[PDB]
DNA sequence: ATGCATGCATGCATGCA
DNA sequence: CATGCATGCATGCATGCAT
């Protein structure tokens, strides 16, 4: 009884002393004084360490006897100038995993990373009933509560839902005055880039309600803050029920992180601050910024300099748009390679998928043409015919690389041609219609017929693709190994570069150590080339002017009127192309204007595609 | 146990107001009072309320300085609670039947369906009342705080149950001693009344047997739909989602599936604290008014009357079908013509001929056609696009389910069954396999579909409107091939096309640079150029049209005898090509009914009663140009 | 004229209620 | 666990083209 008073004290001088936490009280607070915002802080324990030990590890052990009264001094503070708490920062040897979980630590917060494997369906939660009766014109009102309420435990109340009133008079509800509160539950699993091979997954669940309730959506990357509990009784109470049954758990959970990893569907983000923005408009300025953003993609790579800078713009992408009566422009860039062993295909792949804020890979016959599109008709518990999402569904807004395009069999590549241009799928079949959205862009590699690109022949003899699919590619690439003397003691001396680097903090002779990258969401280095394409993609719309427009317009009309040969044909989507080029220029110089350098500069790279 | 609070609600007050609003209120006498009255004379079985008159009627009674209640905004919160209130004043105010017909719980006396009629954007912004009724909201963002609420959702109708009848309130009758017993009904089961409860068996030693009624009862009529989310409001990644709606009383049959419409409601509750939810239907109201729904009101005449009286409207009406696409006018032509269709026609005796078009765009890449036809789904009202490849035949035609509301085992239809009476757009043609096509044939010539599979021997009913893309065998054209193998149909599935336009892409230095500068202007504004044109909009489009489907234009003999003479030289005309190689197929009747389709909808579209001879050559020139690429 | 490759059509495996 | 329908994957056969 006077414990949790001091607890209360000690609480409120901690956030005394802390002052950031009193800032972001009147933040969530000025601002619903006209999407209202949450009243939930997050805290971060290093302080708390750092300030007072014993509190710190009360928390972490003893969680049961700590947070109320921290919550009640939260509220105290609010009311002054209820509120919860979330937490964030180290947790030591409580950082566990679904397979490390056991009894020693229930009763405990603890901090999880899984693989989100199951959701729920969102439903409210009775938490007071109001009535009114017209005999004697008054309203009463009920309260309710259950176990996983509250962390501490409370007898079990009589839930019972009033009829009649004292004196008898007849009840009747008012569903609009009382309160409802939302509630799901979700499944954790152990992620496949750690379990073990060949044996069986490990999971937990987690009880999530309020303003937590649908954060997260199946096949994710989460990590989830919460209490390990105990509810029930294991055939305790029961004088003969069983003697091979215990105790149910789960966890209260009380913060949620999505995570970011490769070929998954969260898509990565950080947070920009005063010095990167400044640094970004600073650099904007050089005139060789195409160059300095373009010889930084893998520069481990000898050459493809336009390959690079294709990559770059399909990166930063065009602006799409939408008409008033409904239509809607393509605004994505595609590219195709086409390449002999051995000339760095798989190797730039493998770059976009690990650069690029959200990419899926994906092999050639590996993965069918139903797994692309997401036909995945399916039952649900529910018993509702439902569509599982596919590649392209998930990669909206993202790209798909797409390795051995040329294993890929025709019932299969035919399933792709309404995603690349009309950026939806329409499903159709048994019990089940509907449309999703599938903007996303494509990077595919593949190899000539003959193993090796033979001169000679026609490119329709060698590429052999239909032109119905090769019109949707932006830019074509044929690669050639040719064997010459000059180039090759030149890409001998880079590759022997290459493989003669130690990482900082070495000593020569000492093997490297490996490990997963699981990022928190929400020449230059890779970071920020990251930070460079989010702001610029974030806060940049360029619009066309007369001047894109005479260069695009002769351009294409001296493409189309040619004697030459192309390895590809010339239809309408060029234009669309050239014009989708030029304003991803136009986005790369942080302009709101194409200017004619955008669209030289777009001739130029197209020109060298084909011819 | 069971504790008090202190509310600023007053249901006195607002009963009061409901009262005065209910026999005073004018837009003739009082507006309500002759509702009532048709009621009494047996011509209406259902009241509807305007929250826009409650909000008028109160803006004018602060007008008049005496003070009173904010009555919409505690009808929004709570509404579940004001329909009673106002039952209970509607029946007493009632009057007494001025023409001639040929205690107990109040709603056995009732006849009559209330329902709320959301309040309008329009008024909130005249009396600035920010309206959140008339808001519409996901399936997603319905959330546990509206609960109670009288809100609206925008969405797509997936499935409907039949009607069936559900007891508000029994009525049981004693052998013994006469009385009768009432039961009142709230909940999906109950258990009936078995014993008397009267003063006189209460009294003896002998307690008799109640009896149900099922005339004395009140049985109403329930049905229950099921609505998703339209793809523009599922987040980026996510999968759309579904929700619950209730209908009782005279809204039944009001909602079809694949219909995107507005819907109003309730947002009502339903061993745990847990609780599913449902929205308990008031107001309906469709994007797209169905042509089979149309009546010349003075509103209507008046707007048809101006495109009438605007000299040129067959092209003013097909420059207006995309008109962000340049060129393509007969195409456009032929696609306008689609919509509007021939007229059916029995020969009284056992036969019957079909008055729909059937039209194909087979073409070199990048040509649009693609973008036609999603503009052609948007314009009709119950249009539906697919896909070759995403398709199964059955997927198209039906197969079995199960009903979760009542126990029922009903056939589920696929997409040629919901666009009936509508356009069904299929995309990519070629690449479906030959076995799922073969089952358009008979939806194409008879309308029909025929099913003998297990469980199911049976028919249904298709009057689609087929409107197909394609592509040449290989890829682009190919002009040294004959034109019949470059295509890749057979020549039955050809015959039952009635248009089928070759639009092959040709470079010419000329010609593509106006194509360039339509679209680049069409992206740097964000609309089409032409600054003399001005396109009718989708609504007075729409509408004209289905103006002009009321007519049934008949022939005479001065165009039949052309006609006649039309067929024969072109039946002539087809076997050298035919036999030559370099053709198209040889003319069957089919292509006789095709053109006297043709005219007849070309008359229908002058609003006339008989075809001029002048639609016989708009016809005979449009099946003339249909393969006027071939011959470049 | 023969062999190889590609496309299509027939079969099976799943999944179901 | 047998019956029969709809999806999706796999295989073997036939035809065409090239050497
Ligand atoms: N231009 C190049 N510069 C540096 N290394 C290269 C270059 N081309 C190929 N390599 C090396 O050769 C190997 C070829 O592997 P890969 O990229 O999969 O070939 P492919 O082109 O068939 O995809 C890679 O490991 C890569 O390091
Ligand atoms: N005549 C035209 N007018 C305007 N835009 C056109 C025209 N022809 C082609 N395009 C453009 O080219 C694209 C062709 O896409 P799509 O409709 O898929 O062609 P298809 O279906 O014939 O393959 C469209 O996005 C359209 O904007
Ligand atoms: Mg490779
Ligand atoms: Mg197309
Ligand atoms: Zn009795």
């Amino acid at each position: 009884d006077a414990v949790f008073g001091d607890r209360v004290r000690r609480f409120q001088e901690f956030l005394d002393t802390f002052t950031s936490y009193r800032d972001s009280v009147r933040s969530i607070q000025v601002y619903n004084s006209n999407n209202i915002l949450p009243h939930r802080i997050i805290i971060s324990l290093d302080d708390l360490r750092e300030f007072d030990r014993s509190f710190w590890s009360g928390i972490l052990v003893e969680p049961a006897y700590f947070i109320p009264p921290a919550e009640k001094a939260l509220t105290d503070l609010a009311d002054s100038m209820p509120w919860k708490l979330s937490f964030k920062g180290s947790f030591g040897a409580h950082a566990l995993s679904p397979r490390t979980l056991t009894a020693q630590h229930l009763n405990k917060l603890v901090s999880v990373e899984g693989i989100v494997t199951k959701t729920s369906l969102v439903r409210p939660k009775l938490i007071r009933s109001v009535h009114y009766a017209a005999k004697t014109g008054r309203f009463h009102y009920r309260d309710y509560t259950d176990a996983t309420t509250t962390l501490t435990t409370r007898i079990p109340t009589p839930a019972i839902y009033p009829t009649e009133d004292t004196e008898g008079n007849k009840l009747t509800t008012e569903y609009g005055y009382s309160t409802f509160i939302d509630h799901q539950r979700i499944t954790v699993q152990e992620m496949p880039e750690m379990a073990p091979a060949g044996q069986l997954p490990r999971s937990i669940d987690v009880i999530l309600d309020d303003d937590l309730v649908d954060k997260t959506k199946p096949g994710d990357r989460v990590n989830v803050v919460g209490v390990f509990k105990s509810l029930g009784a294991g055939g305790m109470n029961q004088s003969n029920s069983n003697t091979l049954i215990g105790f149910k758990t789960l966890i209260l959970g009380n913060t949620v992180y999505p995570l970011h990893a490769r070929s998954t569907g969260v898509a990565a983000r950080q947070m920009l601050t005063d010095f990167d923005i400044r640094n970004i408009n600073k650099l904007s300025k050089k005139k060789d910024i195409f160059d300095i953003l373009s010889q930084s993609l893998a520069p481990s790579i000898y050459g493809h300099d336009h390959i690079k800078k294709a990559i770059l713009l399909m990166l930063m992408g065009g602006v799409e748009k939408n008409l008033e009566n409904g239509s809607h422009l393509r605004g994505d860039i595609n590219i195709l390679m086409v390449g002999d062993p051995s000339t760095a295909k798989s190797q730039l792949l493998r770059f976009v998928l690990n650069t690029a804020s959200l990419a899926i890979a994906t092999t050639g016959r590996g993965s069918s043409g139903v797994g692309l599109t997401a036909a995945v008709t399916t039952d649900r518990e529910t018993g509702e015919r439902r569509l599982e999402a596919g590649a392209m569904v998930l990669a909206d807004r993202g790209v798909v690389c797409i390795d051995e395009f040329d294993k890929m069999t025709d019932v299969d590549r035919v399933a792709i041609h309404e995603v690349m241009e009309q950026q939806t799928v329409t499903i159709a079949k048994a019990g089940i219609h509907t449309t999703l959205n599938a903007r996303c862009s494509v990077i595919a590699a593949a190899n000539p017929v003959f193993g090796q690109y033979d001169v000679n022949r026609d490119p329709h003899q060698n590429i052999a693709l239909p032109d119905s699919l090769l019109s949707r590619f932006d830019l074509l690439f044929v690669v050639t190994d040719d064997i010459n003397e000059i180039r090759d003691r030149s890409i001998s001396e880079h590759v022997l570069r290459t493989h003669r680097y130690l990482p900082p903090g070495y000593l020569e002779g000492e093997p490297v150590r490996e490990r997963l990258n699981l990022s928190l969401a929400v020449l230059v280095t890779i970071p920020f080339l990251r930070k460079y394409v989010q702001y610029a993609k974030e806060r940049v719309i360029p619009q066309l002017t007369q001047e894109a427009i005479n260069v695009i317009v002769k351009n294409y009309t001296d493409l189309r009127n040619d004697d030459n040969t192309k390895k590809s044909p010339i239809t309408a989507r060029t234009l669309e192309t050239l014009i989708r080029l030029a304003t991803a220029h136009a986005k790369v110089r942080l302009s709101k204007t194409v200017n004619k350098v955008d669209a030289k500069v777009a001739a130029n790279l197209l020109r060298f595609a084909l011819l | 146990a069971l504790p008090s609070i202190q509310l600023p609600v007053d249901y006195n007050n607002l009963f009061n107001e409901i009262t005065d609003f209910l026999v005073t209120f004018k837009q003739k006498g009082p507006k309500y009072m002759a509702m009532l009255q048709k009621v009494a004379n047996r011509e209406l079985n259902s009241v509807i309320i305007d929250l826009d008159d409650i909000l008028q009627y109160q803006n004018e009674k602060f007008l008049q300085g005496t003070q009173a209640d904010d009555l919409v905004s505690a009808i929004q919160q709570n509404a579940n609670h004001f329909t009673e209130l106002f039952c209970r004043a509607i029946d007493n105010n009632m009057p007494l039947p001025t023409k001639e017909i040929d205690l107990f719980p109040p709603n056995l006396t009732r006849r009559y369906f209330l329902y709320f009629k959301p309040l309008s954007q329009n008024c909130a912004r005249r009396y600035r009342k920010k309206a959140i009724s008339s808001k519409p909201l996901s399936v997603r963002q319905i959330k546990g705080d509206f609960l109670g609420q009288l809100i609206t959702v925008r969405g797509i109708i997936t499935r409907v149950s039949d009607v069936k009848p559900a007891v508000e309130v029994i009525a049981y009758t004693c052998d013994q001693c006469g009385y009768e017993v009432f039961q009142e009904v709230n909940s999906r089961t109950f258990t009936p009344l078995s014993e008397c409860t009267s003063e006189e068996c209460s009294q003896n030693q002998t307690k008799g047997q109640l009896f149900m009624s099922t005339r004395a009862s009140k049985f109403s009529a329930f049905q229950e739909c099921k609505i998703q989310e339209l793809s523009q409001q599922v987040p980026v990644g996510h999968i759309p989602r579904s929700l619950n709606i209730h209908v009782n009383g005279t809204l039944v049959r009001s909602l079809s599936p694949g219909d995107i419409v507005d819907v109003t409601g309730i947002f009502l509750p339903a061993a745990g604290l847990l609780t599913e939810t449902y929205l308990e239907a008031q107001f309906v109201r469709q994007h797209k008014k169905k042509f089979a729904s149309f009546s010349l009101t003075s509103d209507v005449e008046e707007r048809v009357m101006e495109l009438i009286t605007s000299g040129d409207v067959y092209n003013r009406l097909a420059k207006s079908i995309a008109p962000e696409i340049y060129g393509n006018l007969d195409v456009k032509k032929a696609l306008l013509l689609l919509l509007v269709g021939g007229v059916d026609k029995r020969v009284g005796d056992g036969m019957k001929i079909r008055g729909d078009i059937n039209v194909c765009l087979m073409g070199d890449p990048g040509v649009a056609k693609s973008q036609l036809l999603k503009a052609i789904c948007k314009i009709s009202p119950r249009g539906v696009y697919t896909t070759g490849k995403g398709s199964s035949g059955v997927g198209l035609t039906a197969a079995v389910m199960k009903d979760p509301v009542t126990d029922e085992m009903i056939l589920e239809g696929g997409a040629l069954v919901l666009a009936d009476n509508g356009i069904c757009c299929i995309d990519e043609f070629d690449k479906m396999d030959e076995s799922d096509r073969t089952a358009i044939h008979e939806v194409m010539e008879q309308q029909t579909i025929s099913i003998s599979k297990a469980g199911i021997n049976t028919t249904l009913n298709a009057r689609t409107s087929i409107l197909a893309a394609a592509n040449p065998l290989y890829g682009r054209y190919n002009p040294r091939l004959s034109p019949l193998d470059n295509i890749n149909l057979p020549a039955a599935l050809l015959s039952r096309f009635d248009i089928l336009f070759l639009m092959l892409d040709i470079p010419s230095r000329d010609d593509d640079e106006k194509l360039a500068e339509h679209v680049t202007y069409v992206h740097m504004h964000n609309k089409q150029p032409d600054l003399d044109f001005t396109p009718v909009e989708p609504s007075k489009m729409r509408e004209y049209i289905a103006y002009a489907k009321t007519k049934r234009p008949v022939m005479s003999e001065a165009v039949n005898d052309y006609v006649v003479q039309a067929y024969i030289r072109l039946r002539q005309d087809s076997k050298r090509e035919m036999d030559s190689k370099f053709s198209f197929g040889q003319a069957t009747p089919r292509t006789l009914l095709g053109i006297i389709r043709l005219s007849q909808a070309l008359a229908k579209l002058r609003l006339a009663d008989m075809v001029d001879i002048d639609d016989v050559e708009e016809a005979l020139r449009l099946v003339r140009v249909s393969k006027e690429s071939l011959y470049q």
